[PDB]
RNA sequence: CGAUCGAAAGGGAGUCGGGUUCAGAUCCCCGAAUCCGGAGUGGCGGAGAUGGGCGCCGCGAGGCGUCCAGUGCGGUAACGCGACCGAUCCCGGAGAAGCCGGCGGGAGCCCCGGGGAGAGUUCUCUUUUCUUUGUGAAGGGCAGGGCGCCCUGGAAUGGGUU
């Protein structure tokens, strides 16, 4: 697994060839968007409620969401 | 108290049976059979009984693996050489290459009166 | 009799340029509070120019014959003076010690010792500074 | 320097977590990795590397034309930075090392004081007794441990230290 620090790198990596899915975890005090790559799932830790909603209309819309629960 | 059995059919505790104990997302404690201990290179120079730094410890096929900076030191016979040693031995080089050509003045001296 | 003068050739004792030459540029024997030790900036060379030999093309000489050059505040712990002297220029303006704060002016630096030293090593003088030393 | 054979306990790169059967699991399923080998067109990105002088022009911001350089860079140093050409040849290291004693660090287990959850006793007493109360490999950061590593400086009224 890998973290990405910032949001702009999270972009390529989702709009990356690899990239077979995007998942959203929702759980308390933190966002996770979780793109699944060839060689690392990569993560983007968010904790900010009002940057995650508006990251999750920014996503490519090439790539597969998954809305975890 | 959990006992817990080997994971492989080795049931010796050789030197390449080494284990360790590791607690897992299950709540339980498992084997994790460890790597041996590398060793840093010793120097090329034969008397320093320290070993050599700014290179890596491992087992040699994972030289294999690593890049050329985690092998050796930006100097020359770096990764190979203590740097007191490389020194000594510049000091060395140039010294009797310099005594040298004191004998071949010196020679040509005694020849000139005779 | 003081012997570190800004003529001197010394050789470099430790760190990434160790076993090469050096030529002393601006000794300072006492200490600045910045460096509380003796320690002096030189300009050497890098890579030594390569064996060069007859029967071999006119261009290819002038590709073995490529100095590259460096240009450091050493300590004189880490330095071995010689006996050896050089009467290069090096004018100041250009070679100094506030030079390893801007890199652009130590591209500078070391192109100006460059040139001087490939000028100086295509006359056949002094021609034990650019030989390199077999250690 | 002798073909070849010779160790399921020696050497030997690289896999762990959950779940699953009537009987198999580091092997099946799911999720995370990792090692080795392969590549003409080399798949992409990055590095090599795009710098300076002179002569004009442009008010400048900067732009064309010549003459060159450019197989990386930083730190006094120990050495560091994501790479950082190079063969035949040579040198060296790792693999690759006994037995015992003492001490220190880190885990696991045990121990004590509380919070929860569920049980046991309650004829009397017992804020009581029992069970349980977590995070893999790999990567990054920081503790902690070690150094027979470096720089300044020169120590007797000798100090440091187990
Ligand atoms: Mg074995
Ligand atoms: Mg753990
Ligand atoms: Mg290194
Ligand atoms: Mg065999
Ligand atoms: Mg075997
Ligand atoms: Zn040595």
């Amino acid at each position: 697994p890998r973290k990405i620090e910032e949001i702009k790198d999270f972009l390529l990596t989702a709009r990356r060839k690899d990239a077979k899915s995007v998942k959203i975890k929702k759980n308390k005090d933190n966002v996770k968007f979780k793109v699944r790559c060839s060689r690392y799932l990569y993560t983007l830790v968010i904790t900010d409620k009002e940057k995650a909603e508006k990251l999750k209309q920014s996503l490519p819309p090439g790539l597969a969401v998954k809305e975890l629960k | 108290v959990q006992r817990l059995t080997y994971r492989r059919r080795l049931s010796y505790n050789t030197a390449s049976n080494k284990t360790r104990l590791s607690r897992t997302p299950g709540n339980r404690i498992v084997y994790l059979y460890t790597k041996k201990v590398g060793k840093a290179p010793k120097s090329a120079c034969g008397v320093c009984p320290g070993r050599l730094r700014g290179v890596r410890a491992v087992r040699p096929k994972v030289l294999m693996r690593l890049s050329k900076t985690k092998k050796h030191v930006s100097r020359a016979y770096g990764g190979s050489m203590c740097a007191k040693c490389v020194r000594d031995r510049i000091k060395r080089a140039f010294l009797i290459e310099e005594q040298k050509i004191v004998v071949k003045v010196l020679k040509a001296q005694a020849q000139s009166q005779k | 009799g003081k012997f570190m003068k800004p003529g001197k050739v010394v050789l470099v004792l430790a760190g990434r340029y160790s076993g090469r030459k050096a030529v002393i540029v601006k000794n300072i024997d006492d200490g600045t509070s910045d460096r509380p030790y003796s320690h002096a900036l030189v300009a050497g060379i890098d890579r030594y120019p390569r064996k060069v030999t007859a029967a071999m093309g006119k261009k290819k000489i002038a590709k073995r014959s490529k100095i590259k050059s460096f240009v450091k505040v050493y300590n004189y712990n880490h330095l071995m003076p010689t006996r050896y002297s050089v009467d290069i220029p090096l004018d100041k303006t250009v070679v100094n010690k506030d030079v390893f704060r801007d890199p652009a002016l130590k591209r500078k630096a070391r192109r100006e010792a460059k040139v001087k030293f490939e000028e100086r090593y295509k006359t056949g003088k002094n021609k034990w500074f650019f030989q390199k030393l077999r250690f």
